[PDB]
């Protein structure tokens, strides 16, 4: 079946049909400061919750290429949502990716960890790639995307990836596309690339 | 620090082709 992970925002969850889906890659596009990283942190916490609370009783994997992953931001999100932050941190597997070859390497290892965590009390249900953004370079990215698609499908996990935009967006094939932008008074606006959600970034992470 | 078995790693390589080792990942708490 297809599982869903709450984003912490009622408005955002409705635009997505209930939250980010498993066995699929969800792509977020936006300019700097649009909230892509904050949403990736929120999800890394939301996935850990029972399905009644909008999670999947799972764990999250976080591949960071922007050096923007913050364990203390995770603590704030967990503490504010009433969760044990030491436990929330234990359930997030984090790797910093220095180059494209390294990212690809980490994907093989992340896959190995998913295999092992299968059928346990807390399997890895989410994979975050922040951020996704020569003849070979284009080819490598395509290969990376194919691997991600195979992971989402074979391990029933939700794949969340971020793209930095410098309007006419070139999205990757077979993904769910969401476009984030800054609205009025700290509010953020979400809209599907293929009607609109409004949300905030708060001490609880993402919320209405 | 997080560990992974050589067997799961072997299974992973086979999957993308078309006891413990280094995983490259750690918990957000530093383990
Ligand atoms: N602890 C926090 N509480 C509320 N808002 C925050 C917090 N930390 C960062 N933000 C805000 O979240 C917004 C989104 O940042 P970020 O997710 O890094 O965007 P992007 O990844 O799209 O560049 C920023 O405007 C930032 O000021
Ligand atoms: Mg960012």
């Amino acid at each position: 079946t297809i599982g869903r992970i709450s984003t912490g925002s009622k408005s955002l969850d409705k635009l997505l049909g209930g939250g980010i889906e498993t066995q699929a890659i969800t792509e977020v596009f936006g300019e700097f400061g649009s909230g892509k990283t904050q949403l990736a942190h929120t999800l890394a916490v939301m996935v850990q919750l029972p399905p009644e609370e909008g999670g999947l009783n799972g764990s999250a994997m976080y591949i960071d290429t922007e050096n923007t992953f913050r364990p203390e931001r995770l603590r704030e999100i967990a503490q504010n949502r009433g969760l044990d932050p030491d436990e929330v941190l234990d359930n997030v597997a984090y790797a910093r990716a220095f180059n494209s070859n390294h990212q690809m390497q980490l994907l093989y290892q992340a896959s190995a960890m998913m295999v092992e965590s299968l059928n346990t009390d807390r399997p890895y249900k989410l994979l975050i790639v922040d951020s996704l953004t020569l003849a070979e370079r284009q080819q490598k990215l395509a290969r990376f995307l194919r691997m991600l698609h195979r992971l989402a499908n074979e391990f029933d996990i939700a794949v969340f990836v971020t793209n930095q935009v410098q309007g006419h967006i070139l999205a990757h094939s077979a993904t769910l596309r969401v476009y984030l932008r800054k609205g009025k008074g700290g509010k953020r606006i979400a809209r599907l690339i293929d009607g609109e959600a409004v949300f905030s970034i708060t001490e609880k992470g993402i919320e209405d | 620090k997080l560990n992974v078995s050589t067997e799961a790693l072997q299974k992973a390589v086979k999957l993308f082709s078309d006891s413990s080792a280094f995983s490259g990942f750690s918990t957000a708490s530093g383990k």
